[PDB]
């Protein structure tokens, strides 16, 4: 963090930092304060981890005068796949949004095995826009999220109420769910895509539905891009 | 000596001059009653082959003498298609379901055609993964993907047709319409 | 469950005659017994009607649809609504010159409620 | 080194297991349910994992290029079957498509034939790599053939009556004891696969 | 308000809760569909 901060705020370089683990950091931290005689806290962890974790994380963000910047992507590891554990709780408390990694998707060979339903990024609204990117990002994001959420439950109901009783919407969503999983998220280990290419592929997937039905998308964007 | 349509406020449809021109070549007793029906489209019915097959229900009881017309526009506005007398629907691999009277064509503002020949009866086929017209040595005369994105067209003995697509060997789809008569 | 192969009727004379000339009620050669009974309005006792119903339902399970006139079924209303098993079909029809009877149909009666 | 942690009551609450997982590369968890049912190999195929799959493809392609994709397909089949089972119990197997029943029965067959094996019978003591490869090919080819046949329109109930023979054949395939030819066995498996294709084709008529 | 197994059995009970929620929603929707189809049967049999 110190070297990254030096670079960013004394050479004006947009820098990105990664850590790749913090659970092992928590272990190393519990080890200390046992050399000292501080009694263990919750789950055996030291109570005061909040302060030092804040110190680690909160050396980020842009600055007023200098043109530099900084970004962090800490990687955690929940012990038994529970969010109730103190480490993920504190990390969510300090940080903005989270990115999940489902076990089931990984079992089905999906790479990167990411599930989007629990994912979230609170500063999206300041990220997308015009110039900074195309104008249709924020709408396609919501549309795809809603349709994926619908498709999951549609697949759930398929087994209990057959397939014919499902509405036309249900069948289209069922097909779209599988297509999305197998093509969009599934990315090769060495396949690099620009944002524009990803947007185009998302448009291709959206083209499954009839133009009218994509309610959440504004009419302007629908008219502009739905063609072809 | 006239034809009608039944679309619903979408960007692209078929032209009346085109249908008048195509009306020339098809079995008699079909050209007589002329009220075309838009059974399926790519714009206002999604872009799913399963949706296409579901929309085109083989409802022949009212009229088993009904012509089925498929019109497809290629990447560069090269319009073409084929005429079929039987509804499309996936079947067992036993046989091609098709009467030896279908034909292909390359339309434009320059009509052409390739009537069925008695050399064989190939690739009048219909399955959940593709829907192709006459074939033989070399790939099929016509082909549309499960996803309705790319297609293939080549000469075949079943029709002796030329290459229809502007991009001959393979191409991409931009708009599709289906008509029932 | 195709043991019930026949159709019984408890109806007036003309309706039964038309039914027979069309022919559904079969004089069972195996039992030498007819599952179709010609109802005599005022002569056949309610006990006989209940007996034939019991036969066709429990003993002679060879009957699928147990038909009966609405007016005639009214005389056995208690018997009509006492038996509520859907495996054997029971349909009520208007009698000779008797118009449609909504209250005389137990199934329709139950339909009107809980609607 | 091949350590062997011991369950401490709870499945994973103990900290020793957490620490070991933090470093150990390959993990072979334990399943209570299978043990309760005397399914002696009780490896839970939902939590266990191994990170050497990524690297082993270099050796695989030199001798058996098909392990990666086939293994992934089998794992997907098992995951789909278990997730379907999750819901089928709450309602019942009445409103199920042909493909659903196919997947369920294939998963059951694999779990009761592929996974299970007793380390006491001569034909089952040690399963060479090639034999496992061929027997895996048999199952996955059977499944994909059935899926293709039903997809084109057919009732799997009727088809199953004819298939019963080849189903029994593939279920009994494991009894081909190794150490006889080491290559003649491969020819036998190939003949079985060809006959399976033939039987489905003719019965598909 | 139950027999009390206190031996770190949290996961089991959470699984039971999730199963209960899933079954509840599924059966709710099944009942909705069946009632919807019941209405038309009533109308058509009446007519």
């Amino acid at each position: 963090l110190t070297t990254a901060e030096y670079l960013a705020y004394q050479t004006e370089r947009h820098v990105l930092t990664i850590l790749t683990d913090m659970s092992s950091y928590a272990d190393a931290l519990r080890e200390v304060s046992a050399a000292r005689e501080e009694v263990p806290g919750r789950r055996g962890y030291p109570g005061y981890m909040y302060t030092d974790l804040s110190t680690i994380y909160e050396r980020a963000g842009r600055v007023e005068g200098r043109n530099g910047s900084i970004t962090q992507i800490p990687i955690l590891t929940m012990p038994n796949d529970d969010i109730t554990h103190p480490i993920p709780d504190l990390t969510g408390y300090i940080t903005e949004g989270q990115i999940f990694v489902d076990r089931q998707l990984h079992n089905k060979g999906i790479y990167p095995p990411i599930n989007v339903l629990p994912s979230l990024s609170r500063l999206m609204k300041s990220a997308i826009g015009e110039g900074m990117t195309r104008k249709d990002h924020g709408d396609v994001s919501n549309q795809l999220y809603a349709k994926y959420a619908i498709g999951k439950d549609a697949a759930a109901m398929k087994a209990v109420v057959g397939e014919e009783a499902l509405s036309i919407e249900d069948k289209l969503s069922l097909e779209f769910l599988e297509k999305f999983e197998k093509t969009f998220i599934t990315q090769g280990a060495y396949e690099d895509r620009t944002v524009f290419e990803s947007l185009d592929q998302a448009w291709s997937l959206l083209r499954i539905y009839p133009k009218e039905m994509l309610n959440r998308i504004s009419p302007k964007i629908l008219d502009e891009f739905y063609d072809r | 000596r006239l034809n009608g349509y039944l679309p619903s406020t979408k960007n692209k449809l078929l032209t009346p001059e085109m249908c008048d021109e195509i009306r020339t070549l098809m079995p008699t007793r079909i050209q007589l009653y002329t009220e075309w029906n838009l059974l399926y489209s790519l714009e206002q019915h999604g872009s799913s082959l399963h949706s296409l097959y579901s929309n085109v229900a083989p409802d022949s009881k009212e009229f088993r003498r009904v012509g089925y017309v498929l019109v497809i526009k290629d990447r560069k506005n090269g319009i073409f298609g084929a005429y079929s007398n039987e509804a499309f629907h996936p079947n067992e691999h036993r046989q091609y379901t098709g009467n030896g009277e279908c034909f292909l064509w390359k339309l434009d503002k320059r009509f052409s055609g390739y009537p069925y020949t008695g050399v064989n009866e190939f690739a009048i086929y219909c399955t959940s993964e593709f829907l192709s017209m006459g074939a033989g040595d070399g790939h099929y005369g016509l082909l549309c993907d499960d996803g309705l994105l790319h297609g293939v067209s080549n000469p075949c003995q079943t029709y002796g047709n030329e290459v229809l697509s502007k991009e001959g060997k393979k191409f991409s789809i931009v708009a599709l319409e289906v008509w029932r008569v | 469950a195709e043991k019930r192969t026949l159709i019984a009727v408890i109806a007036d004379e003309d309706t039964t005659t038309g039914l027979l000339l069309a022919g559904i009620g079969q004089i069972t050669p195996e039992t030498q017994e007819k599952n179709f009974f010609v109802y005599q309005e005022g002569k056949t006792t309610k006990e006989e009607i209940t007996d034939k119903f019991n036969h066709f339902t429990e003993e002679r399970d060879d009957i699928a649809i147990l038909l009966i006139n609405q007016h005639i079924a009214e005389n056995i209303r208690a018997r009509v609504d006492s038996f509520t098993n859907a495996f054997p079909a029971i349909l009520e029809i208007p009698s000779k010159d008797h118009p449609y009877d909504p209250e005389k149909d137990s199934v329709l009666k139950r339909v009107r409620k809980l609607f | 080194i091949v350590a062997a942690v011991s369950p401490a009551g709870g499945d994973f609450s103990d900290p020793v297991t957490t620490a070991t997982l933090g470093i150990t590369q390959v993990f072979w968890g334990l399943d209570k349910k299978l043990a309760q049912r005397k399914h002696f190999p009780s490896i839970n195929t939902s939590v266990s994992y191994s990170k050497y799959t990524n690297v082993l493809n270099k050796f695989y392609d030199s001798n058996y290029p098909e392990f990666p994709v086939l293994r992934d397909r089998m794992k997907e089949i098992l995951s789909n079957a278990e997730e379907l089972e999750q819901v089928v119990q709450l309602v019942g197997k009445s409103a199920l498509s042909d493909s659903d029943k196919i997947t369920l029965d294939v998963a059951t067959l694999i779990k009761e034939d592929f996974l299970q094996q007793n380390g006491y019978s001569t034909y089952d003591a040690f399963c060479p790599i090639w034999k496992t490869f061929d027997m895996m090919r048999a199952f996955i080819s059977y499944h994909d053939e059935a899926q293709k046949a039903v997809a084109n329109g057919a009732n799997w109930s009727k088809l199953a009556d004819s298939t019963g023979d080849v189903k029994h054949a593939v279920s009994s395939s494991k009894f081909f004891e190794p150490s006889r030819g080491e290559k003649e066995v491969h020819g036998e498996f190939e003949k079985l696969l060809s006959t399976m294709q033939e039987r489905f084709a003719e019965s598909t008529d | 308000e139950q027999v009390f197994p206190t031996r770190m059995t949290l996961g089991l009970m959470k699984t039971k809760l999730k199963g209960a929620n899933q079954g509840y929603s599924l059966l709710k929707r099944k009942s909705e569909a069946l009632t919807k189809r019941f209405r038309d049967i009533t109308k058509r049999i009446d007519d």
